[PDB]
């Protein structure tokens, strides 16, 4: 329970696979609704992520916010946790409180190499936030010359 | 001989994270009216039998009201958890004083929604019993400062409801009052 969602921002590969060979929940939450899946992708470890995901992590677990792993890796620049998600069956058009989707999330911090990833399975150039921008909106205000041109050339 | 009516028949009520705070003192309080009010159907009162609080009298005569959801409504309970009995406003235990909730749709409903009423999400410290802490700034889940601008995790304080003409009864928010009843060691009390 508490052992498995510490061990997972730990990045105890090890640790992860006593506890979990022990039968702990895969699906477990703190009181803010954070899955170990979200641990994993916001801390980086790929070989956690990797385990959990093999019996059967929630690959769309929301917190409070409505925040997905996806989101976290997106957001903190991870390249092999997206697309593994995304090989997972991992969800692309949700939206949290805020509206944002990963694709916007790439645009913010210019993760270019993560636009075309989620491109590949089906992203929404054209998606609205609660601002109704666009992450080819975001790429204007923050000065990211190269990343407009993939979002045009895929509009 | 004090007015419960500009408490009960009032218009403008405050919301859960500043509840307004009454004292009411040197009067006498019509405590059958409530038997007979054909109107409150939630009367769980606590601490004291409906009956034996009749002739008793007392000073210390706390009122507090808001306005809660229907369904959550179970949450006020002294010595019971819920979302905004952890989060959003702590019951004082051992709690020897008596609450009214009761259903008004009739008034408190707009079409389209009533976007006023607003609720807390997150804090750092505990609610300690019979606490009000009524805060505007935003609590932090990275080192990077969300400095008034929007951004990403700066943990926005509150967030609205809807109350819309076609919102069903048990997702209806309902009036609630709470009242306490206890003593202070001045003598000389003073009834009700």
């Amino acid at each position: 329970g508490k052992k498995l969602l510490e061990a997972a921002r730990a990045g105890q590969d090890d640790e992860v696979r006593i506890l979990m060979a022990n039968g702990a929940d895969v699906n477990a939450c703190d009181p803010s609704g954070i899955t170990p899946l979200h641990l994993a992708a916001d801390k980086g470890h790929l070989e956690i992520v990797e385990v959990l995901l093999k019996y059967g992590a929630d690959v769309n677990a929301m917190d409070v916010w409505g925040r997905t792993p996806l989101h976290l890796a997106a957001f903190t620049g991870h390249l092999e946790i997206v697309e593994v998600l995304l090989k997972y069956g991992a969800d692309v058009n949700a939206c949290d409180l805020n509206g944002y989707t990963p694709l916007h999330l790439a645009a913010g911090r210019g993760h270019l190499e993560i636009v075309e990833v989620l491109l590949k399975n089906g992203a929404g150039v054209n998606a609205q936030d609660k601002f109704g921008k666009t992450a080819f909106d975001i790429s204007i205000d923050n000065g990211n010359e190269d990343l407009a041109e993939i979002l045009q050339s895929s509009s | 001989l004090c007015p419960f009516g500009e408490v009960f028949n009032a218009t403008r009520f405050a919301s859960v994270y500043a509840w307004n705070r009454k004292r009411i003192s040197n009067c006498v309080a019509d405590y059958s009216v409530l038997y007979n009010s054909a109107s409150f159907s939630t009367f769980k009162c606590y601490g004291v039998s409906p009956t034996k609080l009749n002739d008793l009298c007392f000073t210390n005569v706390y009122a507090d009201s808001f306005v809660i959801r229907g369904d959550e409504v179970r949450q006020i309970a002294p010595g019971q958890t819920g979302k905004i009995a952890d989060y959003n406003y702590k019951l004082p235990d051992d709690f020897t004083g008596c609450v009214i909730a009761w259903n008004s749709n009739n008034l408190d409903s707009k079409v389209g929604g009533n976007y006023n009423y607003l609720y807390r999400l997150f804090r750092k410290s505990n609610l300690k019993p019979f606490e009000r802490d009524i805060s505007t700034e935003i609590y932090q889940a990275g080192s990077t400062p969300c400095n008034g601008v929007e951004g990403f995790n700066c943990y926005f304080p509150l967030q609205s409801y809807g109350f819309q003409p076609t919102n069903g009864v048990g997702y209806q928010p309902y009036r609630v009052v709470v009242l306490s009843f206890e003593l202070l060691h001045a003598p000389a009390t003073v009834c009700g």
